[PDB]
DNA sequence: TCGCCCCCCTTCGGTGCTTTGCACCGAAGGGGGGC
């Protein structure tokens, strides 16, 4: 049936007319299923035939339901949907099972061709017009227009949210000891009730639906577990995940490789410890998707790594609110962190991880912080509230790093864990010059039109060097000239550099960066003992900086 | 009541900006809120029909425990009307930055009692999030002068006149200035006689619909060089490119007599004696800085800026300009509340104290500089925002070249 | 040959800097998943 719901005014962008656009063909099971639904439509009052001076048109077809032996009507409204106005979406984010808490008695309902049921703002329907074809050289089409939200057009899926909203709103009142989730057309309906009074609500929500115009058919009426619901298997006490497969091939394309990353993410969200670093590397300088990758060694190593922990059975658990929650964070290479959450020990929630590179340099430390966030951030999302955290890194290694960065920075509650590989700084740049230690002035220069330069130094003890620098940068030769200055000294060196941009970056104490020269400068900062580094403005004539520039010409 | 008509600027549409995840506490205490202020007719529900939105928040003082809705109209008073343009803007008296108190009052539901033009108010909506997305989100918009709205002082600007004139004469050397939902009111008396007047004030203003600043004691802090008797080659060196950071500001600094007992590839821990024409730079300059700078005059046809930066141990440097270097303050923000560890709490707690000094002094907020990565502040900012205002800001990552703030 | 939402990984192009490349950031390409 169709609601009695009041519709919802639609507007086309000013300026812009609706679309028109001649139709194209389609095969034997696509037109009987099309004119089975459309002449059918039509009797239930979804689609009225139009005529000639509606100028309006777009091509229509039909696509397979997961029902399969039903079939789905689609509509190519992409040039309505550019001209149609602009909606604000109120699906603001993805129910996770996590969230949910134990309940005694669960159902799980859907709404039968829920869009046809939501009538269409009259003066729009006009804009909907469409031609169903019948075999295309067969006859001329006819003409219909939508007087319900057809699926394909830009503002159905929104229009539909909230009238739904609207219609369990009054259900939602009277019993607000139920728990609805609602999803789409998709309605999760969990109580503490026994199942004698349960079903009773049941029946009474059913019944609110229809006299609004919404059928719950018996087919998707779910009433015992596991429930299947968005993805997932929901038991009395644990839920799963719908059974992730993955590709497996001889040959592997770019396609192909993003199809694998993708399932990995998905599953990511309850089994510990996938990675995909080095499989997601294949992608990178990529220009095709039907180009042929061969794996590296990495990518097959970390592929078998992810094949063994899928291999193993997993559940999550569900949220107790009267227990904390707790979140626990390894280190797992290259940038790469997992974590779980859980609130009694070995029974997670969920896990998932965290592996983007924030910016060119940077150190574990930051990352660390930044996966804290994206996991606090998680917990407000699903449970409205953020965990206490278990972090593989001491309060010395913390508190030295917030003293010395400049930035503001800090991390919640969180209690040490001892799980190595321990996050930690690598280097320590010393806050006063160390006596003894040699001093390097160090200095680059580079020609903006030429590419050529030079990096180099001058020393107190007696030391000088100049190289040519072949396709640099101005800021290149700084590092570089940095890059030296640790070469050529001991284990501990006073260098004063006039490049702001140089001591920026190695102030920051980066670990890893994207460039192989700041890598370079990394790896000798680890291995000395002690470095201090100043910095002076150029072209001062200020003894030592002056001579080096003298030098570097 | 009859709406004044309002519109956006030339060639620009309503906010766009996405709703943010919100605690159980603050969803809870939106809802409440929210479905009172529907009862009262003050705000209606809406559909997804309305292209805009605003995000949503809450704040709860401890200086009084009940939620407080606070609806982030940055955008949509980047995108409005100026209303100085049309002679509705409120003048800022330069009588309220010198008085011994100055307490601060939200007057924001004085609003509340005006209708907005009905063509406007599809800019103001907003949506109350979902705790685990349960439902979708619930939007509203305003059918009254919202809080936070830069439009809603200028369009009851002659209401609140009349309402403040009876105590403006019964009270002639008290000052008064109203800023967005805020009353900053100001007088020369005893905490107790600053407090006799204030609440004489509320009930007034309860009869038709949190801290005590004092002014005084908002010390500049000059840039200061280090004295000690033995000076290093290092000293000397971060001594000279401060001064030469400082030559961008001040007047007439030198460094050539310090910048040649450097001659020569010294090592940094070399000692070097001062001569008398260096002692005679370093000194002279030290004082050219005690006293601060000529010719830097406020401009209010210009933004003002603000620029922070982490001293350690509590300390939180600060400087206030229009153009670059010409400084019309700086000052230090320090902090003790008991835990000591938390660098975003201070920071937002310094953000607010300054913004509020530059409402006091000039009667706008500045766009704030923040030394901060934006994913850490947009992590944890909203905990400890106790202002019903909200400034402008933008991320910097600011290695410290020259620490001359310290 | 269709729609809306979230997530991750990579690429691209706009912006500001007392710059001349560089770092940051948002958007858009690809993938996963939901209905
Ligand atoms: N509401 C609703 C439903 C539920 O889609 P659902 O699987 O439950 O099927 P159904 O309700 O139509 O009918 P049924 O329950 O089987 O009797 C949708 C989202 F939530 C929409 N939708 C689903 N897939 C697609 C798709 O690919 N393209 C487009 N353009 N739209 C889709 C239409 C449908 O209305």
């Amino acid at each position: 049936p169709i609601s009695p719901i009041e519709t919802v005014p639609v507007k086309l962008k000013p300026g812009m007319d609706g679309p028109k656009v001649k139709q194209w063909p389609l095969t034997e099971e696509k037109i009987k299923a099309l004119v089975e639904i459309c002449t059918e439509m039509e009797k239930e009052g979804k689609i009225s035939k139009i005529g000639p001076e509606n100028p309006y048109n777009t091509p229509v077809f039909a696509i397979k339901k997961k029902d399969s032996t039903k079939w789905r009507k689609v509509v190519d409204f992409r040039e309505l949907n550019k001209r149609t106005q602009d909606f604000w979406e109120v699906q603001l984010g993805i129910p996770h099972p996590a969230g949910l808490k134990q309940k005694k008695s669960v159902t799980v309902l859907d709404v039968g061709d829920a869009f046809y049921s939501v009538p269409l703002d009259k003066d729009f329907r006009k804009y909907t017009a469409f031609t169903i074809p019948s075999i295309n050289n067969e006859t001329p089409g006819i003409r219909y227009q939508y007087n319900v939200l057809p699926m394909g057009w830009k503002g159905s899926p929104a229009i539909f949210q909230s009238s739904m909203t609207k219609i369990l709103e009054p259900f939602r009142k009277q019993n607000p000891d139920i728990v609805i989730y609602q999803y789409m057309d998709d309605l999760y309906v969990g109580s503490d009730l026994e199942i004698g009074q349960h079903r009773t609500k049941i029946e009474e929500l059913r019944q609110h639906l229809l006299r609004w115009g919404f059928t719950t058919p018996d087919k998707k009426h779910q009433k015992e577990p596991p429930f299947l619901w968005m993805g997932y298997e929901l038991h009395p006490d644990k839920w799963t995940v719908q059974p992730i497969v993955l590709p497996e091939k001889d040959s592997w394309t770019v396609n192909d490789i993003q199809k694998l990353v993708g399932k990995l993410n998905w599953a990511s969200q309850i089994y510990a410890g996938i990675k995909v670093r080095q499989l997601s590397k294949l992608l990178r300088g990529t220009k095709a998707l039907t180009e042929v990758v061969p794996l590296t060694e990495e990518a097959e190593l970390e592929l078998a790594e992810n094949r063994e922990i899928l291999k193993e059975p997993v559940h999550g658990v569900y949220y107790d609110p009267s227990k904390d929650l707790i979140a626990e964070i390894q280190k797992q290479g290259q940038g790469q962190w997992t974590y779980q959450i859980y609130q009694e020990p070995f029974k997670n929630l969920k896990t998932g991880k965290y592996a983007r590179m924030k910016g060119a340099h940077t150190n574990d430390v930051k990352q660390l912080t930044e996966a804290v966030q994206k996991i606090a951030t998680e917990s407000i999302v699903i449970w409205g509230k953020t965990p206490k955290f278990k972090l593989p890194i001491q309060k010395e290694t913390w508190e030295a790093w917030w003293t010395e960065y400049w930035q503001a920075t800090w991390i919640p509650e969180w209690e040490f864990v001892n799980t190595p590989p321990l996050v930690k700084l690598w280097y320590q740049l010393e806050k006063e010059p160390i006596i003894g230690a040699e001093t390097f002035y160090v200095d680059g220069a580079a020609n903006r039109e030429t590419k050529l330069g030079k990096a180099g130094y001058v020393t107190d003890r007696g030391r000088q060097k100049v190289v040519p620098l072949t396709d640099t940068t101005n800021q290149k030769t700084e590092l570089q000239a940095i890059h030296l200055a640790l070469q050529d000294s001991g284990l501990e060196v006073n260098i004063v550099t006039d490049s702001q941009y140089a001591l920026g970056i190695i102030q920051a104490q980066p670990d890893k960066s994207e460039s192989e020269l700041v890598s370079q400068i990394i790896e000798q900062l680890i291995k000395k003992e002690k470095v201090y580094l100043a910095w002076v403005p150029a072209h001062k004539g200020i003894g030592g900086n002056e001579q080096v520039d003298k030098l570097v010409s | 009541i009859e709406t004044v008509p309002v519109k956006l600027k030339p060639g620009m549409d309503g906010p766009k900006v996405k709703q943010w995840p919100l605690t159980e506490e603050k969803i809870k205490a939106l809802v409440e809120i929210c479905t009172e202020m529907e009862k009262e007719g003050k705000i209606s529900k809406i559909g997804p029909e309305n292209p805009y939105n605003t995000p949503v928040f809450a704040i709860k003082k401890k200086d009084s425990t009940k939620w407080r809705k606070l609806v982030d109209f940055r955008e949509l008073n980047k995108r409005t009307q100026d209303f100085w343009e049309v002679q509705l803007g409120i003048p800022h008296p330069a009588g309220l930055k010198q008085k011994k108190s100055v307490t601060v009052l939200d007057v924001g539901d004085a609003y509340f009692s005006v209708p907005l033009d009905k063509d406007f108010r599809k800019y103001t909506a907003f949506t109350i999030p979902s705790i685990n997305n349960e439902t979708p989100g619930i939007r509203y918009q305003y059918n009254v002068l919202p809080q936070g709205w830069k439009g809603s002082p200028a369009i009851f600007q002659s209401s609140m006149t009349k309402i403040l004139e009876p105590f403006r004469k019964q009270n002639p050397d008290i000052v008064i200035y109203q800023y967005m939902d805020d009353l900053y009111v100001g007088s020369d008396l005893e905490i107790g006689q600053h407090r006799t007047k204030i609440e004489e004030l509320r009930q007034h203003l309860l009869r038709w619909g949190g801290y005590e600043l004092h002014p005084d004691k908002w010390t500049v802090q000059p840039i200061v060089l280090p004295e000690k008797d033995s000076w290093t080659v290092n000293d000397i060196q971060k001594l000279v490119g401060k001064l030469n950071w400082a030559s961008q500001i001040y007047a007439g600094i030198k460094v050539r007599q310090l910048s040649k007992l450097l001659r020569g590839t010294k090592a940094l821990t070399e000692v070097v004696p001062l001569t008398e024409e260096a002692e005679l730079e370093l000194a002279e300059n030290r004082e050219i800085l005690k006293e601060p700078v000529h010719g830097v005059y406020y401009d209010p046809s210009k933004d003002l800026i603000a620029e922070i930066q982490k001293q350690g141990q509590g300390q939180w440097t600060y400087q206030i300009y229009q153009e670059p270097f010409k400084n019309l303050k700086t000052g230090k923000y320090a902090r003790m509340k008991g835990a000591h560890t938390n660098d975003v709490k201070q920071l937002t707690e310094a953000v607010q104290k300054i913004a509020t000094e530059s409402i006091v002094i000039w009667g706008k907020t500045p766009k704030f500089k923040l030394p901060i990565q934006k994913e850490t502040w947009e992590a944890w900012w909203t905990e400890y925002w106790q202002a019903t205002w909200i400034p402008e800001w933008e991320f910097v990552n600011t290695p410290p070249l020259v620490k001359l703030w310290y």
